[PDB]
């Protein structure tokens, strides 16, 4: 927080106060990188 | 997953104490020296513990390279 | 009975118990070496947070006025090496080990030599490459210390060169491992019995090392002492190189 | 320390607050 | 040249006239490179002068100002015992 | 006699005691003669082992009032260094420099610096998630680097996930750092070891004219305009630290020099030394408790 | 034995810690729970007037399940059930 | 004598745990 | 360090960082008249770095001032080879030399000793150890007067 | 701790009489107190 | 809710980012606690959740696009572009507060963690020009060119 | 920006010297100010400033390094001195470095030759024995025509031979 700093600005939609963008903390402390891990073949979706 | 390396090493216990581990491996001294030249490749040690005694793992958490060694192993 | 049986807070209280009763301790009666013996064993892993404080106390008594407070403070450290050793403290054995270094230059013979009876039970445990100080270092240090004329001495120095010389032989030139020779020949007119046995034993391990023959000329040329107890410990040793 | 939370879940229902509005 | 005749290439002479071992000496070489007071005498007189020489170097290159230059020539002349080792070789020296 | 020499904290200004690492001096007690001096051999004595009179006394002696003996006193044109040390000697005396080489042997000076960056790497390699550390590498140290007198070096290189925003230079216990202004992406910790004497400067004063003598040097080689210059006198068990702060260095940095002071094994190997080599016991062991 | 106290349960819980690190986590569920219905009924019902050698005991409940634990492992449950207090 | 009390002295302070049950009892 | 005072300082505005540079212009008059014409007439402005030799300089700012012709030769022994940071001068056409770390004496009485970096940006410098380029150049302090822009 | 000084600042009841919320303004006399005793020490003597 | 799993779900339910009204014996809390898991990639010990949450993330691709139908056919602004990022999130696995690069399976470790806490508007990013400027942008000139493509 | 930085070492202060000098300074005129007395330093019964000798703010230092060790030799050696505890030297015993090798005499490497030892030529229908041996098949046949055993070895051959794939693996160059 810079008090004496300036900002840009623009019209747009303003966020709640616990939003995620106004916490970007709890998402970057335990979460981890994406690895391929296999399946057994019982526990691949139909689908797709 | 799991089930499948106790199962492997509850056999491989009881083998050993029973006095009949030369069953489960051909005894041979090629066929000796096939097997330990292909149980250094593995990358898991908790298969390679059973490579060396003639008991193969495979499941989906292992990788191509192990499961393409069991599988060329017990054929 | 074992300790199995004990809970948490005995165990706590028993080992605070033991610690004040060696603390108060001023005569040299063994049975709380041999109590602090007794409960390490029975609750192995169980004794690793009790280490730290121990350990700390140990090295407290060895800064003391009395020599028999510093003798128990290494005696205590003698019985706990393997205690330390199955709880896989090596930063802290390494730490024990420098600073029974820096002490082998004690004057009180009773205290020296269970300083050194320590040195001899940590470096029997540890891997000889990640000692502190390293061997090439200790064994020279070792070296005058047998010509100490205490027989508490000398039987604790003669077991930690014969260590030395069965487990890390190369890292002495030849020429120090014949200047151990002339002694141990020296430490055969001794009175004890185990003195005269433990030394034989050890130019067994020098000959493995260095070869027979500069062992087998000093041996021969001690035959020809007057004293029997000097030819006929020469005479074992002889059998023991060949 | 996590006591945002009981807030966060606390500011769900702000939107029920304007039911009843006093201009003085 | 004095010293290197000797042979003594192991003792290093800096150029303020200080004379310095560069290495560990054997018990022959130690005998054999004491130099005399003769010696020591000449190179702590060669450095009280080129001492007061740069004094007037630094003023003639423009480092320092007439002020300074005497009051440097001042400085040096009361402090050869803080400056040189002098007495050290001839000790009657310290009633100068 | 002890009142009129000023009180016994007047004259133990004059002494290694702080050296030591003791509390407090009123259980100080010297080893007496016991006798198992000559208690090693019975005849096999020679003519000076037997009628010669040792040296350990002197050199007792000598150590204890060693930061008033080898003062820095009054400049004679040059000071002679002592090899693989930093100790300056500041006259010709024989007893004094045996029990110092006794006390900084088998490189012991070097053995000691090495111990202290290897204990701030690994404090350093825990903390890398809360101050945003890339990476802490310890670099290639030239041998003769912990004892050079003159210029330094950095020893341990920081590197930023993001960025670092830096205080100006201040002392490891001053309180009031802005950290508005300097943006950095690297930090360095140089560690120096010093002896000091009765004449030395405070540690704080000496870690601060270093700092700034060698960051403009044109002879010291930094990664970097920021870091942190760490010092440690090794006579009086004292130690300070200078530089640049982030949010988070300085209460790390300021528990992790208190509990390496205390645990450091080199260290108290060094303690151990030269309580040795003073002979000196304490009269209790209920201290601790 | 059931989870009926608000004490109790936190100590039960951890007691399944203990059954899921000897057998295994992926053995069936009833399997996990009617292996710790055995250990407390072993402990608990005799403690009142136990004698002095706990490795008799220790071999004993090991025998007669045909199940081997380590020495070590043991004593940690041990402590456990001497935790517990509505039986 | 000694010049400090402390050279004298063996014990500095020691727990008597039987008078101090006694009082707090 | 026995050097002289330095007289005229231009900042260079890089991509990689501002170098801060101070010349010798009394010690060294021609070197400094090719230096501080060529950044007023922007023919130094968008050059690459060039050429880096290893332990020894690294070169840029190629191309030449002035009927492609050389510059006679000066040296002064209190201004020599021996850190890090230090602007030469290649025989060659108007091509600037900038000594690395190694700092050798075998470049001597072959190149211009010419000027320093200000202690600032000698770690902007040791950054290269994608070539930088040349935007902006400000001659903040200029010893010439009379001469450049006349 | 060093010499044993004690500097007792006594406070009269006579500062107390005329205000409420007496449990923090105490902790603001104390700190103009303790600040007019650095300052009337000289710089030799002040504490770091 | 079995009795063995409450050990390892109270601690996720703390590394849980988005807040949850109930408490761990209620089953709608399990399956909440699940998937704010596979957002995040987070490991687990025990066999009955490790296939609890491959069940759950087959299921909430449909899930989440089914209610994103819903949200968009009624005239909602707030429900649907949270719903659409939630889309999102269970095909990529991963927040909408993280790199967009973590979308590019050949894009390196270090670089990523390095824009995630550059606090750097990422359109910035976007209007980088060169190869040159993006490796000084991620103060890596051996991955320049590969960022840049 | 436009100033210049400025050489100074013909008349470069040393800090420390000057900040001690001016703190010499100002004890000097404490004492005359009237009406002072208070030491909270608890080190005014010492005057530990005044105890203390400056040296000057323009000296230049200059080091030089002492090398001689003052070892005892004789103790270094062979542990032994004739002086004992009167010995005006250090009884340190250092310096023994681990080099030397245990030998008991009272008790990227190719081991493979490239040609033949028979054809002394490039292996053409190779061979590997029950040793680690390569020969050509026309090799092991006329070797086993006289000889009993391996060429290098003299071992027990038996006359048998595995065909040497894993040669022309090697001797390409792509391995496999
Ligand atoms: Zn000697
Ligand atoms: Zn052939
Ligand atoms: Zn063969």
């Amino acid at each position: 927080f810079n008090q004496e700093g300036d900002y840009n600005f623009k019209y747009g939609i303003p966020l709640e106060f616990y939003n995620e963008m106004h916490r970007p903390v709890h998402f970057l402390q335990f979460s981890e990188l994406a690895g391929d891990e296999e399946l057994e073949a019982e526990q691949i979706d139909v689908f797709s | 997953r799991k089930e499948t390396s106790r199962t492997a090493t509850w056999l491989k216990n009881k083998f050993a104490e029973e006095n009949i581990t030369h069953k489960l491996t051909k005894n041979d001294a090629g066929s000796k020296q096939i097997l330990k030249t292909e149980a250094a490749n593995v990358l898991d040690p908790s298969l390679r513990k059973l490579i060396e005694s003639g008991i193969g793992t495979h499941h989906a958490g292992l990788t191509r390279s192990d499961r393409s060694l069991s599988e060329d192993l017990f054929a | 009975l074992g300790t199995a049986d004990l809970d948490e807070r005995l165990e706590t209280r028993l080992i605070d118990a033991l610690l004040i009763a060696f603390q108060e301790q001023t005569n040299s009666d063994s049975i709380i070496f041999k109590g602090f013996g007794a409960v390490t064993v029975s609750l192995d892993i169980r004794m690793k947070p009790f280490l730290a404080p121990i350990v700390s106390t140990i090295l407290n008594h060895l800064k003391h006025k009395t020599p028999l407070v510093r003798q128990h403070a290494a005696d205590l450290c003698a019985i706990l090496i393997p205690v330390i050793k199955n709880c896989h403290e090596f930063e802290m054995l390494n730490k024990l080990n420098i600073i029974l270094y820096e002490s082998l230059g004690e004057v009180y013979p009773e205290v020296l030599g269970s300083i050194i009876n320590a040195m001899y039970c940590i470096t029997s445990v540890m891997d000889l490459d990640k000692l502190q100080p390293p061997i090439n270092q200790i064994l020279p240090t070792l070296t005058p210390i047998l010509r100490n004329k205490h027989r508490k001495v000398e039987v604790n120095t003669i077991k930690f060169v014969g260590l030395i010389g069965k487990l890390a032989p190369t890292y002495a030139p030849p020429k120090e491992w014949m200047r151990i020779c002339f002694e141990l020949l020296e430490l055969l007119k001794s009175t004890n019995k185990e003195i005269r046995r433990s030394a034989n034993a050890t130019f067994g391990f020098i000959a493995e090392a260095i070869g027979p023959h500069d062992v087998l000329v000093a041996l021969l040329n001690n035959l020809k002492v007057q004293e029997r107890q000097l030819r006929v410990c020469t005479a074992v040793a002889i059998g023991i190189v060949a | 320390k996590n006591e945002w939370r009981k807030s966060a879940i606390a500011n769900t229902l702000l939107y029920l607050r304007l039911k009843n509005i006093y201009v003085s | 040249l004095l010293i290197h005749r000797k042979g003594l290439t192991y003792l290093h002479l800096d150029y303020n006239f200080n004379l310095k071992p560069t290495k560990t000496l054997t018990t022959k070489e130690r005998k054999k490179s004491r130099l005399g007071n003769s010696f020591h005498l000449m190179r702590e007189l060669l450095k009280m002068m080129k001492l007061i020489v740069d004094t007037h170097v630094q003023f003639r290159l423009g480092n320092v100002d007439a002020f300074q230059l005497a009051d440097g020539i001042h400085y040096i002349l009361n402090h050869i015992g803080q400056l040189t080792g002098i007495y050290r070789y001839k000790y009657k020296v310290m009633h100068q | 006699v002890i009142q009129a020499l000023g009180g016994i904290e007047t004259i133990l200004e004059h002494t290694l005691f702080k050296g030591t690492g003791f509390n407090s001096w009123e259980g100080l007690f010297w080893e007496k003669a016991s006798g198992f001096e000559d208690s090693m051999q019975f005849k096999k004595l020679t003519h000076a082992q037997r009628t010669g009179l040792s040296q350990i006394p002197n050199r007792r002696f000598t150590l204890w009032w060693s930061p008033t003996i080898n003062r820095a006193n009054v400049y004679v044109g040059f000071l002679v260094q002592l090899d693989l040390t930093g100790i300056f000697l500041h006259g010709k005396i024989p007893t004094l420099k045996i029990s110092l080489i006794q006390i900084f042997r088998a490189h012991l000076w070097q053995k000691i610096h090495e111990s202290i960056v290897f204990d701030i790497c690994q404090i350093l390699d825990g903390e890398l998630d809360v101050l945003q550390i890339e990476s802490v590498t310890k670099e290639t140290v030239h041998p003769r680097k912990s004892y050079k007198m003159n210029s330094s070096a950095a020893d341990i290189t920081m590197e930023s996930v993001h960025e670092w925003e830096v205080s100006k230079p201040s002392l490891l216990h001053e309180t009031n750092d802005s950290f508005k202004g300097l943006i950095t992406n690297k930090m360095w910790f140089d560690v120096q070891l010093r002896y000091g004497d009765y004449d030395s400067h405070d540690i704080s004063r000496y870690v601060r004219a270093k700092f700034l003598d060698y960051t403009t040097d044109n002879v010291s080689m930094y990664p970097s305009p920021t870091g942190v210059m760490i010092g440690i006198d090794l006579a009086y068990n004292m130690y300070d630290a200078y530089g640049n702060w982030f949010n988070g260095l300085k209460p790390l940095i300021q528990n992790s020099m208190r509990t390496i002071m205390k645990a450091n094994p080199a260290l108290y190997v060094l303690r151990e030394r030269i309580r040795k080599g003073l002979q000196i016991y304490q009269s209790s062991v209920q201290e601790p408790f | 034995y059931y989870p009926k106290d608000p004490s109790n349960v936190e100590t039960y819980e951890q007691i399944l810690q203990w059954v899921t690190e000897v057998l295994g986590n992926d053995i069936p569920h009833d399997l996990i729970i009617g292996t710790a219905d055995i250990f407390i009924r072993q402990l608990k019902e005799n403690e009142e007037n136990e004698d002095g050698n706990i490795e008799e005991r220790k071999e004993k409940i090991q025998h007669e399940l045909g199940i081997n634990i380590d020495s070590l492992k043991f004593n940690e449950l041990v402590k456990l059930m001497k935790n517990i207090t509505d039986y | 004598n000694p010049l400090f009390v402390q050279q004298d002295i063996e014990s500095i302070y020691k727990t008597n745990y039987e008078k101090l049950d006694e009082a707090v009892n | 360090n026995i050097e002289p005072q330095t007289t005229a300082k231009c900042i260079l505005y890089t991509t990689k960082g501002n170098i801060a540079i101070e010349l010798w212009a009394k010690e060294c008059p021609e070197t400094c008249k090719r230096f501080l014409s060529m950044l007023s007439d922007g023919t130094f402005t968008n050059g690459e770095f060039k050429e880096l030799k290893p332990t020894q300089w690294l070169m840029f700012n190629a191309n030449s001032t002035g009927e492609y012709r050389t510059v006679a030769e000066e040296k002064n022994p209190r201004i020599r080879f021996n850190r890090d940071g230090l602007l030469g001068w290649d025989r060659r056409r108007n091509t600037w030399f900038i000594t690395v770390l190694a700092d050798s004496k075998h470049v001597l009485n072959d190149c211009n000793v010419f000027g320093k970096i200000v202690g600032k940006s000698i770690y902007i410098f040791r950054e290269i150890l994608y070539p930088a380029v040349l935007k902006d150049v400000e001659i903040t302090i200029p010893f010439f007067e009379d001469i450049f822009g006349s | 701790p060093k010499t044993g000084h004690l500097f007792l600042k006594i406070i009269h009841t006579s500062v107390w009489a005329g205000q409420k919320r007496l449990s923090q303004l105490a902790k603001w006399k104390t700190a103009e107190e303790v600040s007019a005793l650095v300052r009337s020490l000289p710089k030799e003597e002040q504490p770091k | 809710v079995r009795y063995e799993e409450k050990r390892e779900l109270k601690q996720l339910l703390e590394k849980a980012p988005i807040p949850i009204r109930e408490d761990i014996d209620d089953p709608l809390a399990k399956v909440n606690v699940l998937l704010q898991s596979y957002f995040s990639q987070l490991k687990f010990e025990g066999f009955a959740l490790n296939s609890d949450i491959v069940f759950i993330h087959q299921n909430a691709g449909r899930l989440l696009r089914a209610m994103f139908e819903i949200c968009l056919k009624r005239g909602w602004g707030h429900p649907t572009r949270m719903l659409l990022n939630l889309c999102k999130s269970a095909t990529t696995k991963m927040w909408p507060t993280n790199c967009p690069l973590r979308q590019f399976k050949t894009c390196p470790v270090e670089v990523i963690k390095r824009l995630e806490a550059s606090t750097v508007p990422w359109g910035d990013y976007l209007q980088l020009e060169t190869p040159a400027e993006v490796g000084r942008a991620i103060r890596s000139e051996k991955y320049g060119k590969q960022v840049y493509d | 920006k436009y100033t210049l930085t400025v050489n100074d070492d013909s008349t470069k202060e040393d800090l420390l010297n000057f900040e001690r000098k001016e703190l010499a300074e100002k004890a000097k005129k404490r004492r005359p100010s009237d009406d002072n007395e208070l030491v909270l330093n608890m080190s005014g019964k010492n005057k530990r400033l005044t105890k203390q000798i400056n040296q000057p703010t323009n000296i230049r230092t200059t080091v030089l390094m002492d090398f001689q060790p003052d070892v005892c030799k004789d103790y270094k050696q062979t542990g032994y001195c004739g002086y004992g505890d009167s010995c005006k030297f250090l009884h340190s015993r250092d310096d023994f470095k681990t080099g030397w090798k245990l030998n008991q005499e009272w008790n990227d490497l190719e081991k493979i030759p490239f040609k033949c030892t028979l054809c002394k030529e490039d292996y053409k229908s190779p061979v590997v024995t029950n040793c680690g041996h390569y020969f050509c098949g026309s090799c092991f046949a006329k070797d086993m025509k006289k000889g009993t055993k391996c060429f290098i070895c003299h071992k027990e051959t038996h006359g048998s031979a595995k065909v040497a794939s894993d040669l022309q693996k090697m001797l390409n160059k792509r391995k496999s």
